[PDB]
């Protein structure tokens, strides 16, 4: 019952499979996995949302894009990811946004 | 920096679930246990009603399906479009791009369609 | 609370199907995707306060039969 | 005259015949968006013929930005398939051409005040609201856009023959006023 | 009475106190904006004539008897207008002779 | 410098930025508007429609609909006749 | 075909608990309380930029024929009045720009415009174009510019 | 002896008064609104007039 | 089990306790009750603000 944006990266996988092993294990009930997972999605909102100060830029070209429920899909192509400090090239891109 | 920033993370996430494991009467050592486990895994048609009359008129619908490639995860302040590009003020948010992570405030974004 | 005024509305489009049987508690909040635990205990408690007022008939029973008037 | 006037974009609605749910449509598509807050269609937009669709609950469908007629009755089409490709029973019913809109030049400069000096009872001239005169053709129920850069604009026409009857008729008025 | 009375008369009536009704039925605690107006300083132009035209031009007695227009002068009044929203914040724009 | 012209007043043009920002309110589905109402009853009897639109934050046709289909409006002393969310 | 009580003396008048005069006297229709209502905000806003009364009279006709042609019926009022407003002093030759009506009229520019769009439809009637000389004589007294600045910057312009 | 200092001075005030009160009313739709109403438009320049 | 049930016991006298030994500050200057009916408000927002969670993890 929250955002629920960061789940489907490393770091939400990551937390997911050790709650799998822990609820494998009987150590933990399926209910305190789903509020483990709310915490750490308002702890993550939060500490993005404060300790990062840095900007970035990319450019590119957009092959696809959706919106439903205030949810845009983009999906890019050949984007460049240009910041001061370093530039990163990518094929292909998808970007989720919401609020 | 970036395992910097997880670690601080870490930290957050677990002073924010003690409560909860409070309250649900569970004992403290499962939190222990999470992080142990975490880190580690970490690291003419007259008749139009038949479309049929057209076919390949769409692309593979298989992107969405696989999504490994890289992906991007944040939120929109404003997003504009005029007539050919768009235009993308994203904010704070995450990236996963090659594997490796990066974190942004301010995102800037010019693509053509 | 206001779960409760939603079950009532249940038992009334359950009136509307016109199989309308002896029932229990249990069954519409599983019907309805809600738990049973001390939280159906206190809604219960309130749902005995509502057969102290329940124009909309719910008996302990064999009840629901709500309308005043009712034959077919 | 010696000049016909080309199409900038054609608007066409077309109906389904079968209600459809925004939500479903928004979420499957390629291009498309939903906004409800924002408006109460689905905006898609396909490249390959250069248009955008608004898409209804109710299974009508508005198509705009195509150049051609054919281009619109194709781009139309492509929705239907699009959305009948996501299960609902789309058909192609009633399709017709709402408006059309036509782009021109004169390659003089027109005296804008002298033209509505002439012809009050159908033009429009107001700089400070629009620098360019509006005037209201009756025999074609078309609207024109004039500047003194002898750019002209049609409007509201139904098929290519209103747009070029209009031109025709306010092209030897144009060159009545050549600055 | 020109002198004094009416900067008198100005200053003496008591500053304009307005806030909303509750509005958005939010928390509200004193979060209707509350708008405060206290007026000063008042200007009188000479006598002064605005044609058809609207151009100003001033007004001579004997043009007013030949045309039957009124003697009369512009009154001018320096307005102060605080906001506090309970934002913390309290902006007091100043109008300049209205 | 009275009365200087202006293409829009500046609380216009901030009241319609407001409201552009906001959007209409969207027609959620019956469910949810449902739920939403009996928790609002939840935290007591009497609502009056304008403060339970707002809380619904659905449309004013919409939410009046729903409201018909199980509440139903009691004529009273308090102010006026308002509507009732118990059903019955 | 009206009229109205007032307090009187002081005895009967007022009863239990202060009565009054019976009643308020409570008497017209709308079809001529909004176009009252429009009438006195005519005379505001001219009086805002010290329009003559013909002014005000033309364009409370205008509204009149406005108002009972019922083609802008869905238009605020306010926004009618103001073009109204702005048509009278085009057509008594003083024209005063779409931002001169705005500064004293609550509604925007785009909304009068609009208004005014649509008054000279339902009117059937027309505005003659206006030309650099018309504003000249104001804002050259605006700008306290002196007499001979006024007529060359009315000949360069024209 | 009320000369004609004192008796404009009389005027004015109940002028005055009027002016701030129509001030007061016109500015209290604008504020239940949530629109941050002009000054200018406020005041109703023919009354004291 | 029946230490657990003892410790049960303390935490109910324990909230007897916070709620009374100031029911008594706000009359120096009703607490449960104040608690409660802060509990009532939250169910509408936690709603509202829970069925996003659906039809978002719908969405994406």
């Amino acid at each position: 019952m929250a955002y629920q944006l960061y789940r489907n990266t490393t770091l939400g996988n990551s937390l997911q499979e050790s709650l799998d092993e822990l609820i494998q294990s009987q150590q933990i009930t399926p209910q305190l996995a789903l509020q483990v997972l709310l915490q750490f999605d308002k702890a993550i909102n939060a500490a993005l949302a404060q300790r990062v100060r840095n900007r970035v830029n990319f450019r590119g070209s957009l092959n696809t894009y959706r919106f439903c429920d205030n949810v845009w899909t983009f999906v890019l192509n050949d984007v460049e990811f240009r910041e001061v400090t370093e530039l990163i090239k990518v094929d292909k891109v998808k970007i989720v946004a919401c609020d | 920096t970036v395992p910097k920033l997880y670690r601080s993370v870490i930290e957050d996430v677990i002073n924010d679930v003690r409560d909860i494991f409070l309250d649900d009467g569970v004992d403290e050592q499962v939190l222990m246990e999470l992080k142990t486990l975490w880190e580690n895994k970490l690291m003419g048609q007259v008749e139009e009603e038949p479309l049929n009359s057209e076919d390949d008129v769409s692309d593979e619908e298989g992107q969405e399906l696989f999504d490994t490639e890289n992906v991007v995860v944040c939120q929109y302040d404003k997003i504009h479009r005029s007539k050919n590009k768009w235009k993308f003020h994203l904010k704070d948010g995450i990236m996963n791009l090659n594997g490796r992570d990066y974190i942004f405030s301010k995102a800037i974004g010019d693509a053509e369609w | 609370f206001g779960v409760l005024a939603k079950i009532v509305n249940y038992m009334k489009t359950r009136h509307q199907r016109g199989d309308t049987h002896p029932l229990t508690l249990d069954e519409i909040l599983d019907e309805t995707q809600h738990l049973d635990i001390g939280l159906k205990q206190k809604q219960w408690l309130m749902t005995e306060a509502l057969v102290n007022n329940p124009k909309i008939e719910v008996i302990d029973g064999k009840y629901a039969f709500k309308p005043k008037y009712n034959v077919r | 005259s010696g000049i016909v006037p080309q199409l900038q974009n054609i608007v066409s609605t077309v109906n389904l015949g079968c209600k459809l749910d925004l939500k479903t449509i928004a979420l499957r598509a390629r291009n498309a968006e939903y906004n409800p807050k924002r408006f109460a269609a689905v905006i898609m937009r396909i490249r390959e013929p250069r248009t955008t669709a608004l898409i209804f609950s109710s299974g009508k469908m508005v198509c705009t930005g195509a150049k051609s007629e054919e281009q619109s009755r194709l781009a139309a089409r492509k929705y239907a398939r699009v959305v009948q490709k996501l299960g609902f029973p789309a058909k192609f019913l009633d399709f017709k051409i709402q408006n059309m809109v036509g782009s021109c030049d004169v390659k003089f400069p027109i005296r804008l005040e002298g033209l509505v000096l002439t012809h009050q009872q159908f033009s429009s001239y107001e700089p400070e609201l629009f620098p360019g005169l509006i005037y209201r053709m009756i025999k074609p129920r078309i609207v024109l856009l004039i500047f003194v850069s002898g750019k002209v604009v049609l409007t509201g026409a139904k098929v290519r023959a209103e747009i070029y009857e209009a031109f025709e008729n306010i092209y030897p008025i144009l060159k009545g006023f050549r600055k | 009475f020109i002198q004094m009375s009416v900067q008198r008369i100005v200053e003496d009536a008591p500053p304009i106190d307005l806030q909303a009704e509750a509005q958005h039925a939010s928390g509200e605690v004193e979060e209707p904006p509350r708008y405060l107006l206290k007026f000063e300083q008042i200007y009188l132009s000479k006598p002064t004539h605005w044609e058809r035209d609207g151009a100003p031009s001033p007004m001579m007695p004997n043009e007013a008897r030949l045309r039957n227009l009124t003697y009369s002068a512009p009154l001018y009044v320096d307005i102060t207008k605080t906001v506090i929203k309970e934002g913390e914040e309290q902006l007091q724009t100043q109008h300049q002779k209205t | 410098t009275n009365y200087k012209p202006v293409a829009n007043h500046q609380y216009n043009i901030e009241y319609e930025r407001k409201k552009k920002e906001d959007g209409k309110r969207a027609r959620a589905d019956k469910q949810h508007v449902l739920d939403m109402l009996f928790s609002a009853f939840e935290k007591h009897q009497y609502y009056n429609l304008k403060d339970l639109v707002d809380i619904t934050k659905q449309p004013v046709v919409y939410l009046k609909e729903i409201l018909k289909e199980i509440g139903v409006q009691n004529v009273k002393g308090i102010h006026k006749n308002t509507w009732e969310l118990k059903p019955e | 075909l009206s009229t109205m009580i007032g307090k009187g003396t002081g005895a009967a008048s007022f009863d239990e608990f202060g009565n009054s005069k019976y009643q308020n006297r409570r008497t017209m229709s709308s079809s001529d309380r909004a176009m009252m209502n429009a009438f006195k905000e005519i005379t505001t806003m001219a009086d805002r930029i010290n329009l003559p009364r013909n002014i005000v009279d033309r364009t409370n006709n205008l509204f009149k024929q406005v108002y009972e042609q019922k083609s802008l019926k869905g238009r605020a009022n306010d926004a009618i009045a103001s073009a109204c407003l702005y048509i009278a002093c085009r057509q008594e030759g003083v024209p005063r720009t779409f931002k001169e009506i705005c500064a004293v009229s609550r509604i925007s520019k785009k909304e009068i415009g609009r208004c005014f769009k649509l008054i000279l439809k339902a009117l059937e009637t027309s505005v003659d174009l206006i030309t650099t000389g018309d504003f000249m004589s104001r804002f050259c007294s605006n700008l306290c510019l002196p007499k001979q600045v006024q007529m060359a910057a009315t000949h360069i312009a024209r | 002896l009320d000369l004609a200092g004192p008796l404009l001075a009389f005027l004015f005030r109940g002028m005055f008064k009027n002016l701030l009160k129509e001030v007061r009313i016109y500015a209290q739709k604008f504020i239940d609104r949530g629109k941050d109403f002009n000054l200018e438009l406020a005041i109703k320049t023919r009354i004291i007039s | 089990a029946q230490l657990k049930f003892f410790e049960q016991l303390d935490q109910i006298e324990k909230q007897r306790k916070d709620e009374q030994e100031r029911e008594i500050l706000m009359r120096a200057a009703q607490l449960r009750l104040k608690q409660k009916a802060k509990e009532m408000q939250q169910q509408e927002l936690a709603q509202m603000r829970q069925r996003d969670a659906n039809l978002t993890a719908l969405a994406a």
